[PDB]
RNA sequence: GCUUUACUGCAGGCUGUCGCUGAGGACUCUCACUCCGGGAGGAGGACACCGAUAGCCGGGCA
RNA sequence: ACUCGUACGGUCACUGAAUCCUGCCCAGUGCAGGUAUCUGAACACCUCGUACAAGAGGACGAAGGACCUGUCAACGGCGGG
RNA sequence: CGCACGGAGGCGAAGAACCACAGAUUUCCGAAUGAGAAUCUCUAACAAUUGCUUCGCGCAAUGAGGAACCCCGAGAACUGAAACAUCUCAGUAUCGGGAGGAACAGAAAACGCAACGUGAUGUCGUUAGUAACCGCGAGUGAACGCGAUACAGCCCAAAC
């Protein structure tokens, strides 16, 4: 047959690429040596094309103008601090060791100094729970208990733009506009609506898959479609 | 279209190649321009 | 570095090279690793010198273990060019050997004894 | 008596034993951070180099080359192929890693000609070989009675034509009798059956 | 051309084993190696990656 | 490549606005988890064999399979008497 | 005073034309090399990679072409087997790299008419469709030797 859509993706052609040239900034945490004496004033609140959530423009003491991942409540004029001895106020970035337990946190690092990996999407947050000299247990937005290094930096507060998922797209055109700002091919044609040559579920006189949908993990690209290594399917039971 | 200096020289040559076989060559050889090119009927390069 | 098991002090190295300079003008010296090795094997070597900046280390690697089973005393010099200048060459030398000293026999004997005390 | 050279030789008979085991463990850390072809002032194996034709003279260059370990880096067939020709994984190349190393060295030095090469070890993913190259245009070599043969016009690109030592061995030309029916005088004259 | 529990194979995935690979049937360490850090340094660590081989799955492809 | 992206994400599929709803079946097939025991290759190891080798057998036993469980908005099924 | 027999005119005994050898001139693009460009342009140029080095592009090298031949790598399928998978077509077609006027090979860790024998290597004739391979099917297929051609033997590493 012909290569399936998921295989065309990997080649990284224009249709599948993200409009990177239209993106604003790669929202990472600032680099401090030690001492904490790095603070800044919020100049503007901009829209970020990459994540459909707002981003805050901050001007630091040493003359550095950088866009930061905006938590909720952060406005123009507000002073944000980045470092070890930073104040435990929403919008400040300090390592997990210095942040008290039971406090909602965002833009958490995986490895110390990476700039932030977890809890970055609209309105989500990570929850810092247990402390130790070796481990800081953080509960990520998926409900997973992630054991991290207490030296991993994070920003206090929930991410801004909460409740975006609450309002329906209503029409196809609204989806179109959102998708044009992302690295995704849209609309989605069902495999079951294609020809046998194009997809494992293609063909037939009527529309239905040709085999069961639950495919093995060991399946090769071109065959790994439908329900990938499903532990279970359905709602009931 | 916009022609470059070189393209202009080439078009110039093609126009010159389009002139007839002089009257005296007919008398010297005692009796055909095989490269007769029209602007509409024929096509040049580039 | 891999063949070096002891560090020789700057003062002892100064003494050693000065003793080598008067060994070429009076007695006899062998210049170059091949000639130093044959000096140890034949037993004619009184004191053998080895440079520490030899790249590759293979060229000189064998001198310590060979000199130990032939009873020949050895001393490490930090630089290759200093050993070559001491032997009387325009070029450097990875290894040199004093094949029977001369008017330095007392000094060489002290250097041999100072090295054994330094393991 | 034994030469100093014989001790470099004896050390290299077992590169995983003795002082050499420690030396290689150290050197390879620096080598892995080095390039594909690195010119070195002095050969790692003096005995082997001199034995192969090296001289501490002007116009004699040495270079360490790293080539990857393993079989062929082959692409799977994009058209109709019978089962016998459908392989990817078990296919190995006909030229050995030493020969690949020599060619990569000769490309880096377009003016020089390959004299010979030798192995200087390997780790888990790559092999290192040191290639002795010669300048056919330097008068220091043109007057050398032992090396001036390499200056001749027919010795141009000798490595790319298999005229090198590792070339001739890989071409199956070692044996003068039985087994070399399809190798001598050339693989091509014998219909590529060698 | 297309399908599949047709025949035979080939990629790919999973898994054991050998090499890289080191010190003191479960374990400790650090020095290779990997990743994070601008750096200092941190995490991991003889595993993983990679090379080789073996068993299983394998119309994704011939 | 996705990705100047991080689960309110994005990948892979099915169904196809709203409204009222979406029953029963896990035996087969698929996927997934488990597993006393059974089966399960090669290297190393043991026995036999060979002045060596081929080779024969053994011991150990990974994934996988047997076996057990979960799962149908997973492929599908919902009859005769 | 070309092909090319015209008109006008000119050159040639100051020996032209014409031919041989040697030299002068030899635009621009082109490996194309200061940089860019559909043969042009912009403000001193071995660009790039190398060797030597007075460490300065100072001295050199490479690049690209050529009818096929040659050498080193990558390597099909139609086809044959009256199907087809091993096999065959075939190491062929085609592809990548490279030399020369020819290439390659070459002075035995050879042969093994087993010898009290031969004596570097190509190649030609033969050995022979022999030995050998092979769903032991279809097919595949040498060598030693011999008769010829031409003949040529040497240099390092190490010991000292
Ligand atoms: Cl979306
Ligand atoms: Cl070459
Ligand atoms: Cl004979
Ligand atoms: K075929
Ligand atoms: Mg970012
Ligand atoms: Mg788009
Ligand atoms: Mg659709
Ligand atoms: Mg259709
Ligand atoms: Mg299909
Ligand atoms: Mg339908
Ligand atoms: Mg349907
Ligand atoms: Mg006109
Ligand atoms: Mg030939
Ligand atoms: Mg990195
Ligand atoms: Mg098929
Ligand atoms: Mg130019
Ligand atoms: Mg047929
Ligand atoms: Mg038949
Ligand atoms: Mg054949
Ligand atoms: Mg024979
Ligand atoms: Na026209
Ligand atoms: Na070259
Ligand atoms: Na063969
Ligand atoms: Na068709
Ligand atoms: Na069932
Ligand atoms: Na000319
Ligand atoms: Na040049
Ligand atoms: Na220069
Ligand atoms: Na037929
Ligand atoms: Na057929
Ligand atoms: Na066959
Ligand atoms: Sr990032
Ligand atoms: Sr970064
Ligand atoms: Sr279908
Ligand atoms: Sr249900
Ligand atoms: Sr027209
Ligand atoms: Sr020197
Ligand atoms: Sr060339
Ligand atoms: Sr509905
Ligand atoms: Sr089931
Ligand atoms: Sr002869």
């Amino acid at each position: 047959g012909r290569r399936i859509q998921g295989q065309r993706r990997g080649r990284g052609t224009s249709t599948f690429r993200a409009p990177s040239h239209r993106y604003k900034a790669d929202l990472e945490h600032r680099k401090v040596e030690d001492g904490d004496v790095i603070a800044g004033t919020v100049v503007d609140i901009e829209h970020d094309p990459a994540r459909s959530a707002p981003v805050a423009a901050v001007e630091f003491e040493d003359g550095d103008r950088r866009l930061i991942l905006a938590p909720e409540g952060v406005g123009v004029g507000d002073e944000l601090q980045v470092g070890v001895s930073a104040e435990i106020a929403p919008g400040n970035t300090l390592p997990l060791a210095e942040i008290p337990e039971g406090v909602p946190v965002c833009n958490v690092e995986s490895s110390p100094g990476d700039g932030g990996k977890f809890a970055r999407a609209s309105g989500v947050n990570a929850q810092l729970l247990t402390h130790d000299r070796n481990v800081a247990v953080v509960k990520l937005p998926s409900g997973e208990m992630k054991r991290l290094d207490p030296q991993c930096r994070a920003t206090i507060g929930v991410v801004a733009g909460g409740g975006r998922t609450d309002k329906p797209f209503v029409k196809a055109g609204n989806k179109h506009h959102k998708m044009k700002a992302r690295g995704t091919k849209w609309p989605n044609v069902r495999g079951v609506a294609m020809n046998a040559v194009d997809h494992p579920f293609g063909g037939g006189g009527r529309q239905h898959p040709g085999k069961p949908k639950s495919i093995s993990r060991n399946a090769p690209p071109g065959r790994k479609v439908g329900d990938i290594a499903s532990k279970r399917t359905g709602r009931g039971g | 279209g916009k022609k470059s200096k070189a393209t202009k020289k080439r078009l110039a040559k093609l126009d010159n190649q389009n002139s007839r076989v002089p009257a005296w060559v007919m008398l010297k050889t005692d009796r055909r321009n095989h490269k007769r090119r029209h602007w509409r009927r024929n096509d040049t390069d580039e | 570095p891999v063949y070096v098991d002891f560090d020789v002090p700057a003062d002892l190295e100064d003494d050693a090279l000065e003793a080598l300079e008067v060994a070429r003008d009076t007695g006899a010296v062998k210049k170059g690793t091949n000639e130093t090795t044959k000096s140890i094997e034949r037993g004619s070597a009184e004191l053998v010198f080895v440079a520490e900046d030899v790249q590759p280390e293979e060229i000189v690697m064998h001198i310590p273990e060979l000199a130990d089973e032939k009873g020949v005393p050895f001393i490490f010099v930090e630089q290759q060019d200093d050993l070559g200048h001491a032997a009387g060459l325009e070029v450097g030398s990875a290894a040199a050997a004093v094949t029977d000293a001369g008017e330095a026999d007392a000094d060489v004997e002290d250097i041999a004894d100072k090295v054994e005390e330094l393991r | 008596a034994r030469s100093a050279y014989s001790y470099i030789r004896d050390a290299w008979k077992n590169p995983g034993d003795g002082q050499l085991a420690e030396l290689q463990w150290q050197r390879q850390q620096e080598w892995r951070n080095e390039g594909a072809v690195e010119r070195i002032e002095r050969p790692t194996r003096l005995d082997k180099a001199r034995s192969q034709g090296y001289k501490a003279k002007q116009g004699v260059i040495v270079a360490r080359v790293s080539v990857r370990k393993g079989s062929a880096r082959k692409r799977r067939h994009k058209a109709g192929r019978r089962s016998k020709r459908q392989g990817v994984t078990r296919i190995t190349r006909r030229k050995d890693i030493q020969r690949v190393a020599e060619e990569r060295a000769s490309r880096t030095f377009p003016n020089l000609r390959v004299l010979n090469s030798y192995s200087v070890g390997q780790d888990g993913r790559q092999k290192w070989h040191e290639v002795i190259l010669i300048d056919p245009n330097h008068p220091a070599i043109q007057n050398d009675d032992d090396l001036s043969w390499i200056c001749a016009d027919d010795q141009a690109d000798r490595v790319f034509r298999g005229l090198t030592g590792a070339g001739r061995r890989n071409r199956g030309l070692s044996g003068k009798g039985k087994g070399s029916e399809k190798t001598r005088p050339s693989l091509r004259s014998n219909g590529g059956k060698g």
